[PDB]
C-alpha cells in the first residue's frame, strides 16, 4: 500500500496539506448556517456561470444522513460524497446497536473523527 | 501363539513355545500348549486359552469314551471329533488346533484344524501368530522321512525364528514326540535356542 | 437415565455400645422435579432393619419381597430370623437377579437377640456383602457420607452420642447433594428398646 | 438456578438463588447471581456460572465507556443488545446462559430485558429463568398483580425463589432480593432457605407436604 | 492426531548417593513384530545428562536432532560453552517438557515418554519425567511404560524415600536397575534381552554402557509343568 | 395424553385429566376420558404412551371388577394402588413394559377417608396430599405447596384446581384442550361438567 | 485387588490383600478375599466381588456333597474342573479370577481360574490389579524347594508390594497355610501395616447439637 | 484418538482465618492406578503474599501456576512494583482460565493470602474462570469427602445451641491457626483412608502479614 | 464446570 | 416463532403472526411481535431460529433504511424482496446459515399493487396471493384454496385469516397465543389492535 | 508387495515383485517398483502407489537441484530427504521406502524409511506385506560381505518365498545393482524362481 | 458393583 506521510510539520509548527485544504474549502462556493429559537436553516450558494444545467438530477448542497440530521459543505465536491456516505452508514449502525438515533453532536463528532483521521493516516491527504 | 506338528520316520512331533499374553503382559511364560487327547492322539492349542481348554477336555472324553467301546480311535478320528466340535461352533470359538498322533498302520499322521472348523491332512503344519514369520524358513527346509534329531533341529530352529520375531511368543521351547516306542517330552531353554 | 440417580436418597449405619443406628433420607425425586418429602428407605422385619437406596420401585419391591420371606421363615423356624442370617437372605435373593438387578444399595442393621452383639452390613446392586465394625454408607451422597462418617465416627459410643454422630453425618452429607435431604429418620436399636427421631433439616 | 424479576407500580423486583451445581453434587449455597453493573443496572444470571459471571461483568465496563463517550448513563435497551449482540457472535459454541437485564432510566423508565445465549432478546413485564423457573412461575403468576406494594411485591419474589428452591432438587441456598426504583437499585438482603422455610411454613401455614 | 508406529518400551531409572541411573532396551518394536534390535533410546546431551526415551521412535528421532542443534545454539557467542555456561539437566528437560506440551496444546503430540537423567553443576542429583501430555513430575524412581507397573515396585524397596538416597551406592543401585531390566524380559512381551546403561555421577561424571544382556534367568522350573490341570 | 393432576382434601379426591388427544401435528379429539372407575368408590386417571394407556387401565379394571364380583366386596383404594403398583413393577422388567403413568384417587369407607396415589410405570407408588404427572407438576407442585391446606372442602379443592389449570394454559406450550374434573368422595365417584 | 499363590516343598500358600472399592472410593477397609470351598482345599478371588463369592460358596457346596457320596476327601482337580466348566458356560459373563490352592491325597496344588474359564499351573501365581507389582517380588525372590516360613515371607510380600505402589490394593495381607498331612491355618490379617494414626481431634458432639422434630417407641415384639 | 487430557488425582483444601489463610494439599501425584511421585507438590508461593494450586490434570495445573507467577511479575514492571492484591490477583486468573474456555485448563484452582485489610481470604475457580471467595474450600478429587466435614467444623453447619429446641444455631467465629491445621490434618487423613488417589504426604502453606511459613506431615502410603 |  | 401467515386481497397485503414465544416448557413471552418495517409500504414477518430471526430481520431493516436515505427514494417491494432473498441465498452456504424464513407484505406505489413475496431459509422466493410458514401451511393452504377470492375487499381478507386462525387453534397442538395482525396498503402499514 | 535392499561387497542390490493389487484384483502385474532418485541413488516402493510416486517425484528434484548446487549427494543425504517428507507428512501417507545407494567412499548402503517416517541404516531391510513370510528365512541365510552372484541367490529365493505365500505379491522378480562398475538391471520371470 |  502507498505509505508516504503526505500531512506533515513545517518548521513554523504548520500542517500545510491541511492549511491547503482549508484554502479548497475557502475557494469552494459559501454555505451558511442559521438556528433560529425551533429550527435549523442551511442556505448554499450556487455559482451562475453554469447555465443549461439540470437541477433535477445535479446533486443538491445539503445532504439527509439520516431523517432528522442534514449536512451542507464547502471545497471539493467529490470529496463531501465520502464524508456523507460514511455519515449515513454510521446513522444506521447507531440505530442498530443503541436502538437510538443519532444525536447532531455524536454525528458531528464521527464525521470530524474522520477529517482528522486523514491528516495523520499515512497515503492520504 | 507359535505351535508346529512334523511326520518324520519313525512317527509324528509336536512343538510350541510357552508364553500366554493378555495384551502386552505375559499371564504365564510356561505354559503347556502340548495336551494328550488320548494315549498317542495329542493337539497343538492356539488361539483363546479358555475356548482350546473346553474343546480338548471334551475330545479325551469322547475318545475315552470310544476307546471303552470300540479299542483305540485313529488320528483321523480324532481330528473328525475336534472338527465336529470347531466347525458346529465357529461363531463362538476362537481356536486353531493341530491334531498330531501315531497308529501302527498309519504311522505319524498331523491334521491342521483353523479358525473355520475345516480339516487339512498334512506332511508337516505350523499355527499361531508366530507361524507367520518361518513359512518362508519351513517350506525351504522341511523333507519328508526324515530322522528324530533332524525333526527335533528342524521344530527347533523354525520356533526359534518364530519366537525372535513374535511377541506373542517366548519362553521355552516344548516338545513330544510320537512313534512306537511310547511317549517322549522334550524341553528346551532360550541360552540354547536363543543363539542358533 | 441412571437408575440408581433417578430418585435419590441415602442410608448410613453406625455401631455404638451395645446398640446400631440406621438412618435416611425422606426425598424421592423424578431428577430435579422432588415429588414426595415422606418416602422412607428403612423398613424393619421383627429386630432386624433394612435400609434401600436406588430407584425407589426396587426399594418397595424388595421391602415386600423380604417381609414375605421373613414371614415363612418365622412359621417353620419357630423364632423372629437374627441379622447375619437375613444378611445371607438378602444376599442370596439379590445374586438370584444377577443378569437383570435390583438397582437398589441396601444396608442391614440390628442386635443379635442370643450373642447381644451390635451388627450391621452394605450390599452392592449384585449382592456382594460388605461386613464394617464402625459404619455402612449408601445412596446419591455416598462420597459425603463416607468424608462425614470417616472423619465424625469414633467407637463404643453410647446411644444418645452415637444419635448426634449418624444424623450430623447424614444432614452435613445430605446439604452436599441435590437428589438428598427433604427430611430424616434416625433409629436408636437397643438389645430390647428402639427410638425412631425425625431429624428438622433444611428443605432444598 | 431459579432467578426471576417483575415489573409493578413500585418498580422492578428482582429474587434470585444463591445455589450452584455439577451434576447433582451441589458446589456452593453461597452465589451472588445478581451483578450491579451501575447504580440504576442490575444483571440476572442463570446456565454456565464462568460464562454469566465472565460476560456480565465484561457488560458492565462497556456501559462504563458508554456513559464516559457520550457523557450519559446507557439505556437498557442499549446495555442488554450489547450483551444479546456479543453472546449472538459466540452461537453454536456452547455458552450456557440465561440473564435478565433491570434497570431505570428517565426515556424508558423501569425495564426487564431477557437475553440468552442463543440471542433471544425480549423486552417484558415478568420473567423467570433456571432449572426451577416453572415452580418460579406456578406461586408468582397465580399470585401477581400490577398494583402490588414494594413490601408484598418483595415478599412473592422471595416466596417465588423458596418453592424452587424447595420442589427443584437444584435450586436452594438463600434468597437475594433487589427493589429497582427510579433512585437507583436497593439491596434487600440475603435470606437463608434453611431458617425461611420453617419461617414460612409456621407464620404463612403453607407446605402442608412436609412434616411439620 | 498421531498413532505410534515404530515403538521403544520401558526406560527406568533411579537415584543414588552421588548421581543417577537410567537404563533402557535396544528394541523398536512394530507392533506385535519384534522389528529392529540396533535401536539406542538413551542419547547423552553434553557430559553431565543423558535423556531415555520410549514410544514412537520417529518422534524419538526428531527430539535428538533438537538436542543436538540445542547443543550447538549454546557454543554460539559462548566463551563458557564448555564450563559456567554448559548445558544443565534443568536447562535441557524444561526446553522438552516446554516443547512436549506445545504439541499436546496444537493437538499433535511427540508420542513419547520421557525421562532427563543427570547431574547439576553444583552436585544435586537431576532426575525428572515428561510425556505427550506435557505431565512431568520428578521422584527417587522414575519409569515409564511396563516399567512403572513392575520396576518401581522393586527400585522402591531400595530408596522408598528422600532419606534412603544418601545410603544407596551406585553398586546396589545398579544391581536394581540391572534386576528390574530381568524382570521386565521376562512379563514385557514387547521387550529384548539387550539394553543400554547409563551412570551419571558427580565425581566419576557419565558412564555409557551399550550391549548389555540380560542372565542368570530361572528357566528350569518350566520342565515340571504339565497341562492347566 | 400429558397433563392428569390430583388433589385430595377433607373428605374428597379430585382428578382433573386434560382431553385433548394429539398424533403429529393434528389434535384428533379435544373430549377425551383419561380415566377408569376401578370399583364404586376407586378411580383411576392415565397418562402415557398411545395404546398402552388405555389397554393397562381397562386391564386393571377387569381385575378388580372380577375381584368385587367373587368376593361381593369392594377392596380398599389402598389394597389397589398395592395390586396396580405390583402389575406395573412386573411390567417395566417385561419384554414390552407398559409406559403408563397413573393417579389411583378412592375414598376408603372403613376409613371414612380420601387417599390419593400417584404411581409411575416403573411401579413407583407414593400417597401424597396433591398429585400431578409429566411437565404439569413443574408448575402445579410449587403453587400448591404455596395455596393447599388439608382441610380444605371440595368446593375450594375445585378453585385450588382451577388455579393450577390457569396457570398451565398460561405457560404450557401445549394446547390440551382443557381437563375432565372427577370428585371421589362417600357417594362415590361424580363428573363436574361445567369447568 | 492382590492375590498370590506359592507352593512350597510339603505344602501351598496364598495371599491376598483386605481393600474392597466401588469406582475410587474404598467400600471395605477390612474384607476378606480368602474363600474355603472345603476343610484344604481354599481360594482367593479377583473380579467382580459378588461373582467370585458365589461362584466360590455353590463349588463349595457341590465339593461336600461329592465328599459324602463318594467317602473321600474332596481333590484340587475336582473343584478346578467343576469351575472352569461353570466359568467357561457363561462365557466370561461371571468375573470370576481365582487362585484355587490346597492339599488332597494326589498332594499339593496351585492353579489359577479366569473369567472365560482358562486354568493355568504355576510355583508362584498372582492375579488382581497389583499382580504386576506382586510379579515383580516374585520373579525376583522365587526359588525352587522354599520352606513354610519362606514362602510365607514370599507370599506376603508380593501382596505388600501390591498394597504400597497398586491403588486398587492396600490394608493388611490375609495368609492360609495348606501343608501335606496338617489342618491349614487360616492366618487372617497376618500382617496390619496400615493403622490409622490417632485423630488429632474427637469430633463427639455436645448432647442435643443435632435439631430433632419427632420421637416415637418402635415395637420389633409380637 | 489423541486424548489431551489426564487425571493426575490428589486432593487441596483452603481455610481462612481472622489474620491467616492456610492452603494445604496432598503431595501424592497419579496415573490410573500407579503412583507417579509420593512428594510433588502442587501448592506455589506466587509472591505478593499469594499461594496459589490448581489441582486436576497437572500439566494444565503447572501452565496455569506458571502463566499467574509471570502475570505478577510483569504486574511490577508496569505498574512501580505496585503490591499484587488477593482480589486483584483472582480476577487476574479469571481472565487466564476464560481465554481457554473453549480449549479449558483442567483444573479446580485455589489461592489463598490476605486482603487489603489484613483478613484472611481464600478464592476458589471453576474449571473455566468462574471465581467466588469463602472461608472455606476443598478441591480435587476427595472434595466430596471433605467439603461436607469443612460445612460441619468450620462453618458450623447443622449444629445448633444445645437445649434450644434447634432454634439458636452455633455462632460463627474464626479459628486459631492451631484449631485449622487440626481440621486440615483430620480432613486428609479421612481423605486417605476412603480415596485411592490421596495419601503419601500433607504439605500446608500458611500466610500471616509475616510471610508464607510451610508445614509437612506424612500421610498413609497404600 | 458449574451452573446455575 | 412458528405460525405467520399472508393474504395478498384487491388493495392490501395482511400478515398475521403468532404472539408466543416459547423456550423449552415454559412460554416466556404471549404479545412478541415477529415483524420489522423495511420501508413505509414494505413490511417483513419473520420465523425461525431463536436469534437468528431478530438479527437477520433488523439487519436487512438498516439496509434498506441506508438506501432510502441515500437516494432519497423508497425501493420497490419486488426490488426488496430480491435484496433479501440473495442475502439468505448468501446465508445457506455461509459457515453458519440464517434458519430464518420471512414472508414481505409490501404495497408498489408506481404500480398501484400490492404483493406478497414467500422466502425461505434457502433463498427460495415466489410471489403469493396467500403464504404461509412451517406447519400453519398445511390447514390454511387448503382453507384459503376453497374461500379466496382475488377481488376481496381488506375487510373480506381479515374474516378469511379470522377463518384460519380458528382451523389452527383447533387443530395445532401447541398455543401459539392468538396472533398480531398488520395492513400494508396506500397508506403505509397499521396494525389491527383487536383479533 | 514384496521388496529388500541387500549391502554385500561390490556395491548394494535392490529386490522386488511387480504385481500391484486392487483389492484381490491385479491392476498391473509388470510394476516397476525400483524407482531412481539420483545416477546412484535408488528407492524401493511399498505402501500407497500415490503416495510413494509422488514423494519419489520431489526426492529426484531435490537431489538434481543438490547436485547442480553441491555436487554429487550421499546416500544418506538422499535417506534424509526421503525422511523429512515421510516424517512431516506422517498423517497423510501411506509408503514403506528402502532407500539404496553406492557411494565410493562408503561403498553399499541400505536405509528402511517405515511408515512412522523413522529411519534405520542396515546390512540389509526387507519391507512390503509378503516380506512377514521372509523374516525367518532371510535372518538365518543372510551374511555380511557376500559375492554378487550369492546376492543375486539370496534376494531371488527370499522374494521367491515371499511371492508363494503372499496373495499381493507375485509376476516377475526385478532387481538392480548399484556398483562402481556401474547400475545393472535384472529380471527373473514365474517358469525359473517357482521352482527353486 | 464392588471389586478387588
Ligand atoms: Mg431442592
Ligand atoms: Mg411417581
Ligand atoms: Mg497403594
Ligand atoms: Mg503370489
Amino acid at each position: 500500500g502507498y505509505d508516504r506521510a503526505l500531512s506533515i510539520f513545517s518548521p513554523d509548527g504548520h500542517i500545510f496539506q491541511v492549511e491547503y485544504a482549508l484554502e479548497a474549502v475557502k475557494r469552494g462556493t459559501c454555505a451558511v448556517g442559521v438556528k433560529g429559537k425551533n429550527c435549523v436553516v442551511l442556505g448554499c450558494e450556487r455559482r451562475s456561470t453554469l447555465k443549461l444545467q439540470d437541477t433535477r438530477i445535479t446533486p443538491s448542497k445539503v445532504s439527509k444522513i439520516d431523517s432528522h440530521v442534514v449536512l451542507s459543505f464547502s471545497g471539493l465536491n467529490a470529496d463531501s460524497r465520502i464524508l456523507i456516505e460514511k455519515a449515513r452508514v454510521e446513522a444506521q449502525s447507531h440505530r442498530l446497536t443503541l436502538e437510538d438515533p443519532v444525536t447532531v453532536e455524536y454525528l458531528t463528532r464521527y464525521v470530524a473523527g474522520v477529517q482528522q483521521r486523514y491528516t495523520q493516516s499515512g497515503g492520504v491527504r | 501363539t507359535s505351535i508346529m506338528a512334523v511326520t518324520f520316520k519313525d512317527g509324528v512331533i509336536l512343538g510350541a513355545d510357552s508364553r500366554t499374553t493378555t495384551g502386552a503382559y505375559i499371564a504365564n511364560r510356561v505354559t503347556d500348549k502340548l495336551t494328550r487327547v488320548h494315549d498317542k492322539i495329542w493337539c497343538c492349542r492356539s488361539g483363546s486359552a479358555a475356548d482350546t481348554q473346553a474343546i480338548a477336555d471334551i475330545v479325551q472324553y469322547h475318545l475315552e469314551l470310544y476307546t471303552s467301546q470300540y479299542g483305540t480311535p485313529s488320528t483321523e478320528t480324532a481330528a473328525s471329533v475336534f472338527k465336529e466340535l470347531c466347525y458346529e461352533n465357529k461363531d463362538n470359538l476362537t481356536a486353531g488346533i493341530i491334531v498330531a498322533g501315531y497308529d501302527d498302520k498309519n504311522k505319524g499322521e498331523v491334521y491342521t484344524i483353523p479358525l473355520g472348523g475345516s480339516v487339512h491332512k498334512l506332511p508337516y503344519a505350523i499355527a499361531g501368530s508366530g507361524s507367520t514369520f518361518i513359512y518362508g524358513y519351513c517350506d525351504k527346509n522341511f523333507r519328508e522321512n526324515m530322522s528324530k534329531e533332524e525333526t527335533v533341529d528342524f521344530i527347533k530352529h523354525s520356533l526359534s525364528q518364530a519366537i525372535k520375531w513374535d511377541g506373542s511368543s517366548g519362553g521355552v521351547i516344548r516338545m513330544v514326540v510320537l512313534t512306537a516306542a511310547g511317549v517322549e517330552r522334550l524341553i528346551f531353554y532360550p541360552d540354547e535356542y536363543e543363539q542358533l | 437415565s441412571d437408575p440408581s440417580s433417578i430418585n435419590g436418597g441415602i442410608v448410613v449405619a453406625m455401631t455404638g455400645k451395645d446398640c446400631v443406628a440406621i438412618a435416611c433420607d425422606l426425598r424421592l425425586g423424578s431428577q430435579s422435579l422432588g415429588v414426595s418429602n415422606k418416602f422412607e428407605k428403612i423398613f424393619h422385619y421383627g429386630h432386624v432393619f433394612l435400609g434401600i437406596t436406588g430407584l425407589a420401585t426396587d426399594v418397595t419391591t424388595l421391602n415386600e419381597m423380604f417381609r414375605y420371606k421373613t414371614n415363612l421363615y418365622k412359621l417353620k423356624e419357630e423364632r423372629a430370623i437374627e441379622p447375619e442370617t437375613f444378611t445371607q437372605l438378602v444376599s442370596s435373593s439379590l445374586y438370584e437377579r444377577r443378569f437383570g438387578p435390583y438397582f437398589v444399595g441396601p444396608v442391614v442393621a440390628g442386635i443379635n437377640s442370643k450373642s447381644g452383639k451390635p451388627f450391621i452390613a452394605g450390599f452392592d446392586l449384585i449382592g456382594c456383602i460388605d461386613e464394617a465394625k464402625d459404619f455402612i454408607v449408601s445412596g446419591t451422597a455416598s462420597d459425603q457420607l463416607f468424608g462425614m462418617c470417616e472423619s465424625l465416627y469414633e467407637p463404643n459410643l453410647e446411644p444418645e452420642d452415637l444419635f448426634e454422630t449418624i444424623s450430623q453425618a447424614l444432614l452435613n452429607a445430605a446439604d452436599r447433594d441435590a437428589l438428598s435431604g427433604w427430611g430424616a429418620v434416625v433409629y436408636i436399636i437397643k438389645k430390647d428398646e428402639v427410638v425412631k427421631r425425625y431429624l428438622k433439616m433444611r428443605q432444598d | 438456578t431459579t432467578t426471576l424479576a417483575f415489573r409493578f407500580q413500585g418498580g422492578i423486583i428482582v429474587a434470585v438463588d444463591s445455589r450452584a451445581t455439577a451434576g447433582n453434587w451441589v458446589a456452593s449455597q453461597t452465589v451472588k447471581k445478581v451483578i450491579e453493573i451501575n447504580p440504576f443496572l442490575l444483571g440476572t444470571m442463570a446456565g454456565g456460572a464462568a460464562d454469566c459471571q465472565f460476560w456480565e461483568t465484561w457488560l458492565g465496563s462497556q456501559c462504563r465507556l458508554h456513559e464516559l463517550r457520550e457523557k450519559e448513563r446507557i439505556s437498557v435497551a442499549a446495555a442488554s443488545k450489547i450483551l444479546s449482540n456479543l453472546v449472538y457472535q459466540y452461537k453454536g459454541a456452547g455458552l450456557s446462559m440465561g440473564t435478565m437485564i433491570c434497570g431505570y432510566t428517565r426515556k424508558e423508565g423501569p425495564t426487564i430485558y431477557y437475553v440468552d445465549s442463543d440471542g433471544t432478546r425480549l423486552k417484558g413485564d415478568i420473567f423467570c429463568v433456571g432449572s426451577g423457573q416453572t415452580f418460579a412461575y406456578g406461586v408468582l403468576d397465580s399470585n401477581y398483580k400490577w398494583d402490588l406494594s414494594v413490601e408484598d411485591a418483595l415478599y412473592l419474589g422471595k416466596r417465588s425463589i423458596l418453592a424452587a428452591a424447595h420442589r427443584d432438587a437444584y435450586s436452594g441456598g438463600s434468597v437475594n432480593l433487589y427493589h429497582v426504583t427510579e433512585d437507583g437499585w436497593i439491596y434487600h438482603g440475603n435470606h437463608d432457605v434453611g431458617e425461611l422455610f420453617w419461617k414460612v411454613k409456621e407464620e404463612e401455614g403453607s407446605f402442608n407436604n412436609v412434616i411439620g | 492426531t498421531q498413532q505410534p508406529i515404530v515403538t521403544g518400551t520401558s526406560v527406568i531409572s533411579m537415584k543414588y548417593d552421588n548421581g543417577v541411573i537410567i537404563a533402557a532396551d535396544n528394541l523398536g518394536s512394530y507392533g506385535s513384530l519384534l522389528r529392529f534390535n540396533g535401536v539406542e533410546r538413551l542419547i547423552p546431551v553434553g557430559d553431565n545428562t543423558v535423556v531415555g526415551i520410549s514410544g514412537d521412535i520417529s518422534d524419538m528421532q526428531h527430539i535428538e536432532r533438537l538436542l543436538k542443534d540445542l547443543v550447538t545454539e549454546n557454543a554460539y557467542d559462548n566463551p563458557l560453552a564448555d564450563a559456567e555456561e554448559a548445558l544443565e539437566p534443568s536447562y535441557i528437560f524444561e526446553y522438552l517438557a516446554t516443547v512436549m506440551y506445545q504439541r499436546r496444546s496444537k493437538m499433535n503430540p511427540l508420542w513419547n515418554a520421557i525421562i532427563v537423567a543427570g547431574v547439576q553443576s553444583n552436585g544435586d542429583q537431576f532426575l525428572r519425567y515428561v510425556n505427550l501430555l506435557g505431565v512431568t513430575y520428578s521422584s527417587p524412581t522414575l519409569a515409564t511404560g511396563f516399567g512403572a507397573h513392575m520396576a518401581n515396585p522393586l527400585l522402591r524397596k531400595v530408596v522408598d524415600r528422600e532419606s534412603d538416597i544418601p545410603k544407596t551406592t551406585v553398586q546396589v543401585a545398579e544391581e536394581a536397575i540391572v534386576n528390574a531390566m530381568r524382570v521386565l524380559y521376562y512379563r514385557d512381551a514387547r521387550s529384548s534381552r539387550n539394553f543400554s546403561l547409563a551412570i551419571i555421577d558427580k565425581n566419576t561424571g557419565l558412564t555409557f554402557k551399550k550391549n548389555l544382556q540380560v542372565e542368570n534367568m530361572k528357566w528350569d522350573f518350566a520342565k515340571d509343568i504339565k497341562g492347566y490341570g | 395424553m400429558d397433563i392428569i393432576l390430583g388433589i385430595r382434601v377433607q373428605d374428597s379426591v379430585i382428578l382433573a385429566s386434560s382431553k385433548a388427544v394429539t398424533r403429529g401435528i393434528s389434535v384428533l379429539k379435544d373430549s377425551d376420558d383419561k380415566t377408569r372407575q376401578l370399583s364404586p368408590h376407586t378411580l383411576m386417571s392415565f397418562a402415557g404412551e398411545a395404546g398402552d394407556t388405555v389397554q393397562f387401565a381397562e386391564y386393571i379394571q377387569a381385575n378388580i371388577q372380577l375381584y368385587s364380583i367373587r368376593e361381593d366386596y369392594e377392596l380398599s383404594p389402598q389394597a389397589v394402588s398395592s395390586f396396580v403398583r405390583q402389575e406395573l413393577a412386573k411390567s417395566i422388567r417385561s419384554r414390552r413394559p407398559y409406559q403408563v403413568n397413573v393417579l389411583i384417587g378412592g375414598y376408603d369407607k372403613k376409613k371414612n377417608k380420601p387417599e390419593l396415589y400417584q404411581i409411575d410405570y416403573l411401579g413407583t407408588k407414593v400417597e401424597l396430599p396433591y398429585g400431578a404427572h409429566g411437565y404439569s407438576g413443574f408448575y402445579t407442585f410449587s403453587l400448591l405447596d404455596h395455596h393447599y391446606r388439608p382441610d380444605m372442602t371440595t368446593e375450594e379443592g375445585l378453585d385450588l384446581l382451577k388455579l393450577c389449570v390457569q396457570e398451565l394454559e398460561k405457560r404450557m406450550p401445549m394446547d390440551f384442550k382443557g381437563v375432565i374434573v372427577k370428585i371421589v368422595d362417600k357417594d362415590g365417584i361424580r363428573q363436574v361438567d361445567d369447568f | 485387588t492382590t492375590i498370590v499363590g506359592v507352593k512350597f516343598n510339603n505344602g501351598v500358600v496364598i495371599a491376598a490383600d483386605t481393600r474392597s472399592t466401588q469406582g475410587p472410593i474404598v467400600a471395605d477397609k477390612n474384607c476378606a478375599k480368602l474363600h474355603r470351598i472345603s476343610p484344604k482345599i481354599w481360594c482367593a478371588g479377583a473380579g467382580t466381588a459378588a461373582d467370585t463369592e458365589a461362584v466360590t460358596q455353590l463349588i463349595g457346596s457341590n465339593i461336600e456333597l461329592h465328599s459324602l457320596y463318594t467317602s473321600r476327601e474332596p481333590r484340587v482337580v475336582s473343584a478346578l474342573q467343576m469351575l472352569k466348566q461353570h466359568l467357561f458356560k457363561y462365557q466370561g459373563h461371571i468375573g470370576a479370577y481365582l487362585i484355587v490352592a490346597g492339599v488332597d491325597p494326589t498332594g499339593s496344588h496351585l492353579f489359577s481360574i479366569h473369567a472365560h474359564g482358562s486354568t493355568d499351573v504355576g510355583y508362584y501365581l498372582s492375579l488382581g490389579s497389583g499382580s504386576l507389582a506382586a510379579m515383580a517380588v516374585l520373579e525376583s525372590h522365587w526359588k525352587q524347594d522354599l520352606t513354610k516360613e519362606e514362602a510365607i515371607k514370599l507370599a506376603s510380600d508380593a501382596i505388600q508390594a501390591g498394597i504400597w505402589n497398586d491403588l486398587g490394593s492396600g490394608s493388611n495381607v490375609d495368609v492360609c497355610v495348606m501343608e501335606i498331612g496338617k489342618d491349614a491355618e487360616y492366618l487372617r490379617n497376618y500382617l496390619t501395616p496400615n493403622v490409622r494414626e490417632e485423630k488429632q481431634k474427637s469430633y463427639k458432639f455436645p448432647r442435643g447439637t443435632t435439631a430433632v422434630l419427632k420421637e416415637s417407641i418402635v415395637n420389633i415384639c409380637d | 484418538q489423541f486424548n489431551p487430557y489426564g487425571d493426575n488425582g490428589g486432593t487441596i483444601l483452603g481455610i481462612a482465618g481472622e489474620d491467616f489463610a492456610v492452603l494445604a494439599g496432598d503431595t501424592r501425584n497419579i496415573t490410573d492406578y500407579s503412583i507417579n511421585s509420593r512428594y510433588e507438590p502442587k501448592v506455589f508461593d506466587c509472591g505478593d503474599n499469594i499461594v496459589m494450586s490448581a489441582n486436576g490434570f497437572a500439566a494444565d495445573g503447572d501452565a496455569l501456576v506458571k502463566r499467574f507467577k509471570n502475570s505478577v511479575k510483569w504486574y511490577h514492571f508496569d505498574h512501580n512494583d505496585k503490591k499484587l492484591s488477593i482480589n486483584s490477583a483472582a480476577r487476574n486468573i479469571q481472565h487466564l482460565l476464560y481465554g481457554k474456555r473453549f480449549f479449558p485448563y483442567y483444573v479446580h484452582t485455589i489461592i489463598a493470602g490476605l486482603d487489603e485489610d489484613g483478613k484472611g481470604a481464600v478464592y476458589s475457580f471453576d474449571p473455566v474462570g468462574s471465581y467466588e471467595r469463602e472461608q472455606c474450600r476443598a478441591g480435587g478429587a476427595a472434595a466430596s469427602l471433605i467439603m461436607p466435614f469443612l460445612d460441619n467444623q468450620v462453618n458450623f453447619k447443622n449444629q445448633y445451641e444445645p437445649g434450644t429446641n434447634g432454634k439458636v444455631k452455633k455462632p460463627l467465629k474464626y479459628l486459631s491457626v492451631e484449631e485449622v491445621i487440626k481440621l486440615v490434618r483430620d480432613s486428609f487423613t479421612s481423605a486417605t483412608e476412603r480415596h485411592i488417589q490421596v495419601g503419601d504426604g500433607l504439605e500446608i502453606l500458611i500466610v500471616t502479614k509475616d510471610g508464607v511459613r510451610k508445614e509437612f506431615y506424612e500421610l498413609k502410603r497404600d | 464446570f458449574l451452573y446455575x
